[PDB]
């Protein structure tokens, strides 16, 4: 249910919210180059605009 | 000539209340909240009275008021004075990026 | 104290272009929009256009595009109203007023928030 193909580089927009503590996920932490993904519990509102 | 329509005079005596109807349509008054009123004493420079539907600047007394109504927003004076016996011109944003005026409303106070 | 000042009453003859000047006294001339207003003698107000000093960009009303263009020079704290191909229907008082506050974001160019006014000039042609 509910996979949104939304593409962003740094912040993740309009994703599903976790149930509990802000879990850290990583394939490895000996290999620092492995990208580390953070999944928030509560949202932060962001609004962008082009006034022109 | 003004795109906006508005009366040219409403007369009376001190202490009354007034409603002066500046009128537009969807493109200038209906879609936007950018409406203002300007006092114009005889032969003097204009003076701002009401800005952004109804926000009284410092120096404007609570003798003046106004409010939006669809495609007509009006000037509501209360507690008249003969000292304020001036002309009054509505003003509003009109899309694209332009500013429009209207009316010739001479207050009269016997 | 802040004030708007203008050139005094003007004399020309019809057809000639007019160069009304508007001085910004006692405030940051870089930080507020300036708006021009016409008033035919003893008649209602007609709206001319605006100018952004810090940007230099302008827009004249549709009734005058290609005939009215405003310019400024910050070193002498003055704005200019150029108006060419003068008809005698342009018989009027010309005003200078201080508009909304300029910002990098947001857009107050078209707000009718004319705060203060200049003492104006009356143009003599017929
Ligand atoms: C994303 O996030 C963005 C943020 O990062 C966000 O951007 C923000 O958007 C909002 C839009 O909602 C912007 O809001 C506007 O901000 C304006 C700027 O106001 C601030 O700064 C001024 C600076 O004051 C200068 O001038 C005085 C003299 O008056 C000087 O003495 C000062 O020193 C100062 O500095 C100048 O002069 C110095 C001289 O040495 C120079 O050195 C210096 O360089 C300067 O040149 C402050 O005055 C403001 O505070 C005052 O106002 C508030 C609100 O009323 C009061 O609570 C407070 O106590 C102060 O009194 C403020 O700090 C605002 O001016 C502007 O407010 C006017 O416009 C709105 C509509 O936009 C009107 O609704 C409102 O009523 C205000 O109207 C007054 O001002 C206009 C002129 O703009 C007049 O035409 C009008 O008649 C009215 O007049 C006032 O004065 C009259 C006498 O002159 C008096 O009679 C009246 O009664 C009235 O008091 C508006 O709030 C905000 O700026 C953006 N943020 C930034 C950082 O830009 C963006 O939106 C976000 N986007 C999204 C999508 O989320
Ligand atoms: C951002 O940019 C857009 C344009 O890209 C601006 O939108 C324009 O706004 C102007 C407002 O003046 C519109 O022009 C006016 O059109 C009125 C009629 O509406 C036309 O457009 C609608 C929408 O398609 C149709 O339904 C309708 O049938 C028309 O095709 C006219 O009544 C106006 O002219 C009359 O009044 C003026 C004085 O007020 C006189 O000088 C005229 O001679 C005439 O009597 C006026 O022409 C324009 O149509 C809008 N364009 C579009 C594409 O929508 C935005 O305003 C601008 N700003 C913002 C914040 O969005």
């Amino acid at each position: 249910h509910g996979i949104r193909p939304v593409v962003s580089t740094q912040l993740l927009l309009n994703g599903s919210l976790a149930e509990k503590e802000i879990v850290i996920r990583s394939e490895n932490l000996t290999n620092n180059a492995k990208i580390i993904i953070v999944h928030l519990h509560t949202p932060v509102e962001i609004v962008c605009t082009r006034p022109n | 000539q003004s795109a906006l329509t508005q009366p040219a005079s409403v007369s009376g005596s001190p202490g009354q209340s007034i409603t002066i109807s500046c009128t537009g349509t969807s493109y200038d008054v209906g879609s936007y909240n950018l409406v203002s009123w300007y006092q114009q004493h005889p032969g003097k420079a204009p003076k701002l009275m009401i800005y952004e539907v109804s926000k009284r600047p410092s120096g404007v007394s609570n003798r003046f008021s106004g409010s939006k109504s669809g495609n007509t927003a009006s000037l509501t004076i209360s507690g008249l004075q003969a000292e304020d016996e001036a002309d009054y011109y509505c003003c509003s944003y009109a899309g694209s990026s332009t500013v429009v005026f209207g009316g010739g409303t001479k207050l009269t106070v016997l | 104290q802040v004030q708007l000042v203008q050139s005094g009453a003007e004399v020309k003859k019809p057809g000639a272009s007019v160069k009304v000047s508007c001085k910004a006294s006692g405030y940051t001339f870089t930080d507020y929009y300036i708006h021009w207003v016409r008033q035919a003698p003893g008649q209602g107000l007609e709206w001319m256009g605006w100018i952004n000093p810090n940007t230099g960009r302008t827009n004249s009303a549709q009734k005058f595009q290609g005939r009215v263009t405003m310019t400024r020079d910050t070193s002498i704290s003055t704005a200019y109203m150029e108006l060419s191909r003068l008809r005698s229907d342009d018989t009027a008082v010309y005003y200078c007023a201080r508009g909304g506050w300029i910002g990098l974001y947001y857009d107050s160019s078209g707000y009718p928030n004319f705060d203060y006014w200049g003492q104006g000039t009356l143009v003599t042609v017929s």
